[PDB]
């Protein structure tokens, strides 16, 4: 007979890390409701990163300075839209597709889910009620949010939701919009017979709101304290 | 039930091939489980007419005969048949014959008598007689025609099995409606012509029950029960699965495989007065026409008269009123009975028989006045008697009810999902047997026939247009619904369970539900396990209190096909039922097993294999447990089949979840198992939700100390651990046990424990004023609650 | 308002999902790391002198300018991190990207392929009572590397 309360011989459980934690988490309510996750490349051209999302070339809505490039014609990723041209281009409507994936912006390295919904109808009331179950199903509280209009080149109407954390803040959590119809044209899908939508929230800002992290500089320095935290 | 096709073709011949006839059958929902010819394929076997008998060849018992099977000049062969009457007429197959089997007689010599085929076939030919060399009964002479055509032996046989909502197919009128209806023909039934009342004998009403609503009988007297079964009736019956017995006997299994009415014939000389249509007395005695003696109940409606009982409505004639070979007079029934009031009470005696599973099910009710016409055209032609008037007991009242439904387009293109023409569905309603009417513009108001009891709501009617119109013009669809994200939290999932015991080399199993009593005696003398009330064996009896009555068996079959080492793991439901005083106390816990013989990791160059001790076992068990972020303390187990010195309770907040440890080396060898581990985890436990909580770290480094306990062998670890980490304060942040020591230099009794405490400092850099404070008062509740020793 | 769409049960082939791939890899002990997928120039050429490195035309700074041809580029400098921490024992494991850019005449010639990486550093299990603080040999992490491939039904074979 021996001491039974000695500790085990074996090996300690691993980790994962919040980000991919929270990145599952808001997946998965997709993933198990008709969305479909898709990735691609993070270094990325200029038409499927800008001359498909309904930007002309010059526009104001380029900003050379904080995006990182090689060329003139290869960057890397601000956002995953390439997974979702790409998909429109190639597929047809119905689409469902969530896309996932870090992108790069010069400040540097962060990860953003950006969801894009086309099929033969669909509406800003539905947009809005998507939004807040996703919100409210995520933090598992009863938010209020806020809806206030903004704009994106490839959406029309375009909206950016807030919710109130902190003490009484508005903090904005993801941008959305009505897919605009040169977007949908260009990738050959008529916006006349099909409507669609889109989203996008910044991965580590969720997260930080999740889990009551302030310095998300610790996401990507790998304390591995840090993650154990969250084991 | 199997049913001739020819007689099938007697009342709808659909003029095309047997394969597409049982194709409609089966998509009408009456599914043919076989269709084969009434014998196996053979060519060449024409009829022939013996001539001379000649015998006493070659000893023994032989005779050489001559048969004329319309050759000019035919020739001999021999035979062995006992018969009686020389020069019968039977058919016979020829030289270039291919009897079944490849018995292509080659003629050649018997003994010099040249042959030219075999004139037999008693059993070659696939009928089934009873004395040897009765090869063809000379019944008659179809003038050497081919036997093919003669007893229509390329008929092919239907076994279909029909579910118990379509009890009007239980007989050739039923399935015919069937075959006509879904080639819109029209079946022409046979004249059913009445017999006239040549006398006038007695009869009896009788209204004591409720579920015969519809009674007939006649008294026939002078019946030839001895008369001779003709070859088309003794057929009819044979190739639909049912024997031969009298002529009376035959002719009321004819009149039930035609048109579905179960009727049955008394001995008129042994019923006493009046018959009786009543529920049987509180276990009344009878004999059956079997051999099986039977006591009803209260409950069973039989067929009795003033005295004694007759036979089980509907179900089983008696002996006492059977008819035997010394019966002049019969009485006829031919009645219907309520389903209600005949389905169950014939499973209770082990009978089940064609008259019970059509009363069982549903009966046409209109029948009895036909199915009684038919019986008597039958008895007079084939044996002849003095009829009766007919005599009917009917309460019109309670027969089964059968009231308009009404069924609008609407509801059709509802629940089809796409729209049948109108002219469809009346059509195909109609000549199934409704009388449908078109009320208002588009609804209509279909009444169901007689025959069927599965129409009573519209529904049932939808059903029908999509049968009668085809399955297989079902237009496909997809269901639609709204995105709707649904709540989840963050948990560990059971597939995640799984990838991380089949990461540390488990295999999961699944055992039955259920195992044997014995075993699970040995593990736990003290259990009172879930007994089944019908196990199909002993080992299979009793519902597993835990996961090892049915994992053990499982190791044993592999430990036993040269296996060292298997592992085990398996979700996983026991079921609690100690100190329960009902089965709904009855507690069903879905848990999480784990069974481990042999080695740790298979057998490599790296070392000798040996199995695990307890901390290897314990080492994967909490890294199950670390993995679903349970946070776990451990005690001595107490369970029978576990070692008491080498087995942890896992408890959480107090409460065990689960145990941990090896099984009782007296039950290893009992089991003959070597050294097993075995452990079992509640999955609510294990698959548990979780939220994580972010707290600040430190910038500044941490300081590291060690502590030299000789403490005695008799107190935890883990209470030296708490103390210390209480003691320490807010400064001491984690500890941890880094080595013992129980060789030379320590006395007997007790041992040397080495552990590593971590000081960590929120804001500054700690100081050695501080943490020597801390060393000191650590070292000096150590001395003071165990008594021990310390060092640095 | 919800959207509505048809429910069509969606083509799917067994596989070795990502999220079986984490549980397998945090079982064997290893945390989950996410490294910039650019990392210093004067690490690339240390592991590999014979580099081609896809260099940034805006880098943030002198050590995020080269695209990590390699995981360890980027893992390396969070392994120094914890240990500049008093941290004897770290494992890692990160599911990213590198960027294959060697004998490439262009930049539409870069390979972007998604690699599973593993960084070991210290004992294979932490400090207890069952022995001394030892480092892994080849056939401890061997045994580990063999196990996600037989995680994944993958058949290999050692050159
Ligand atoms: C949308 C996109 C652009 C990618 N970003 C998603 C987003 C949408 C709305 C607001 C913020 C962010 C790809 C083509 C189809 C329409
Ligand atoms: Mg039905």
């Amino acid at each position: 007979t021996i001491d039974i309360t000695l500790p085990g011989r074996g090996q300690r459980i691993g980790t994962v890390h919040p980000v991919t934690q929270v990145q599952e988490r808001i997946c998965q309510f997709f993933t198990k409701a008709g969305f479909t996750v898709a990735t691609g490349p993070e270094v990325e051209d200029d038409y499927h990163n800008f001359e498909a999302l309904n930007i002309p070339g010059h526009h104001p809505a380029r900003a050379m300075h904080d995006t990182f490039y090689f060329d003139a014609n290869h960057l890397l990723r601000t956002h995953t839209s390439g997974v979702q041209i790409r998909t429109m281009e190639t597929s047809q409507p119905p689409i469902r597709i969530v896309c996932p994936g870090r992108v790069y912006r010069c400040d540097p390295m962060f990860h953003q889910i950006e969801g894009l919904y086309v099929a033969e109808n669909t509406s800003f009331a539905e947009l809005k009620g998507l939004l807040i179950n996703l919100l409210n199903e995520f933090f598992e509280k009863d938010l209020k949010v806020r809806f206030r209009p903004s704009y994106f080149p490839f959406t029309e109407p375009s909206a950016e939701v807030d919710i109130m954390d902190e003490r009484g803040r508005w903090l904005e959590v993801l941008g959305c919009g009505m897919v605009h119809p040169n977007v949908l044209r260009a990738a050959g899908i008529d916006p006349d017979k099909y409507k669609g939508f889109a989203f996008g929230l910044g991965v580590e800002r969720f997260a930080m709101l999740r889990y009551g992290i302030n310095d998300l500089r610790m996401f990507y320095q790998n304390d591995v304290r840090f993650l154990r935290q969250f084991a | 039930m199997k049913i001739s096709e020819n007689w099938l073709r007697t009342w709808v011949n659909p003029a095309i091939d047997s394969d597409t006839l049982s194709d409609q059958l089966t998509m009408l929902g009456l599914e043919v489980d076989e269709l084969a010819s009434v014998a196996k394929p053979f060519t060449g076997v024409v009829v022939g007419e013996v001539l001379t008998v000649e015998q006493h060849p070659d000893a023994d018992r032989l005779r050489v005969t001559t048969v004329n099977i319309g050759s000019g000049e035919p020739l001999q062969i021999v035979c062995g048949a006992p018969n009686v009457r020389a020069g019968m007429k039977a058919p016979v197959a020829t030289i270039g014959a291919v009897l079944p089997g490849d018995f292509k007689i080659k003629k050649g010599k018997l003994r010099g008598v040249e042959s030219q085929g075999m004139l037999c076939g008693a059993s070659e030919i696939d009928l089934e007689d009873k004395i040897d060399g009765l090869l063809e009964l000379p019944a008659d002479a179809p003038v050497g025609v081919n036997i093919r055509e003669y007893l229509k032996l390329d008929d092919n046989v239907i076994d279909i099995s029909i579910t118990p909502n379509r009890g009007d197919c239980f007989s050739i009128r039923g399935i015919a409606r069937e075959v006509a209806v879904i080639n819109q023909l029209q079946m022409n039934e046979p004249e059913i012509k009445s017999v006239d009342a040549t006398i006038t004998d007695e009869k009896k009403v009788v209204i004591n029950t409720d579920g015969a609503p519809r009674y007939l009988g006649r008294v026939i007297k002078n019946v030839n029960v001895k008369a001779a079964t003709p070859e088309w009736m003794e057929q009819a019956l044979a190739r639909s699965g049912i024997r031969t017995h009298s002529i009376l006997v035959d002719v009321t299994n004819y009149v039930l495989m035609e048109l579905g009415q179960p009727m049955h014939a008394f001995d008129l000389a042994k019923i006493e007065g009046t018959v009786h249509v009543r529920q049987a007395k509180p276990q009344e005695k009878l004999q059956l026409l079997n051999d099986q003696e039977v006591e009803l109940q209260e409950d069973v409606m039989v067929i009795a008269d003033d005295q004694k009982a007759l036979a089980i409505a509907g179900i089983m004639g008696g002996l006492a009123s059977s008819v035997t070979d010394d019966t002049t007079d019969i009485f006829l029934e031919s009645a219907f009975f309520a389903p209600l009031a005949i389905a169950g009470r014939a499973r209770r005696f082990g009978l089940h028989t064609d008259s019970s599973q059509r009363y069982e099910r549903g009966v046409d009710f209109e029948l009895p006045v036909i199915a009684m016409n038919r019986a008597s055209q039958l008895i007079q032609e084939l044996a002849g008697g003095e009829f009766g008037p007919i005599t009917v007991a009917e309460k019109s009242d309670l027969l089964p009810k059968r009231e308009a439904i009404e069924l609008k387009q609407a509801q059709v293109d509802q629940l089809l999902g796409y729209k049948v023409a109108a002219e469809f569905i009346t059509d195909a309603l109609t000549r199934l047997g409704c009388e449908v009417t078109v009320q208002a513009n588009g609804e209509w108001s279909v009444v169901p026939p007689s025959h069927r009891y599965d129409m009573a709501i519209y529904q049932d009617l939808i059903e029908e247009v999509a049968r009668i119109d085809g399955y297989d013009n079902i237009q496909i669809s997809l269901p639609s619904m709204d995105v709707q994200l649904a709540k989840y939290q963050d948990r560990f999932e059971i597939a995640q369970l799984r990838q991380t015991v089949a990461t540390l080399g488990y295999q999961e199993a699944i055992s039955f539900s259920f195992a044997d009593a014995k075993l699970e005696k040995q593990l736990n003398p003290q259990v009172s396990p879930l007994m089944l009330a019908n196990p199909i064996s002993s080992d299979l009896a009793a519902m597993r209190s835990t996961l090892l009555s049915s994992l053990i068996p499982c190791v044993q079959y592999n430990l036993n096909r040269q296996q060292s080492r298997v592992r085990f793991f398996e979700l996983g439901l026991r079921f609690d039922y100690q100190n329960a005083n009902s089965i709904q106390d009855l507690k069903q816990i879905p848990t999480l097993a784990l069974v481990a013989v042999g080695s740790r990791e298979p057998e490599s160059w790296h070392a000798k294999p040996q199995p695990m001790d307890f901390f290897d076992f314990k080492g994967e068990v909490e890294e199950i447990l670390a993995a679903g972020r349970v946070k776990v303390e451990y005690v001595r187990s107490e369970r029978p089949w576990l070692h008491p010195g080498q087995s942890a309770e896992i408890l959480v907040d107090g409460q065990s979840i689960g145990y941990l440890g090896r099984l009782h080396p007296s039950l290893e060898n009992e089991l003959d198992l070597s050294t097993t581990w075995v452990a079992e985890l509640d999955q609510a436990a294990v698959l548990q939700s979780y939220v994580s909580n972010f707290t600040e770290l430190s910038r500044f480094p941490s300081v590291r100390r060690d502590i030299a306990l000789l403490i005695s062998d008799n107190i935890n670890v883990r209470d030296i651990q708490q103390l210390i980490e209480k003691t320490g304060g807010e400064l001491l942040d984690s500890t941890w046990l880094f080595d013992v020591y129980t060789g030379q230099g320590v006395e007997e009794g007790k041992r040397s424990l080495a552990f590593a405490l971590l000081w960590q400092h929120p804001s500054r850099t700690l100081e050695d004023a501080e943490i020597k404070s801390g060393m000191d008062n650590i070292i000096q509740v150590l001395e003071n609650t165990y008594q021990a020793t310390l060092r640095a």
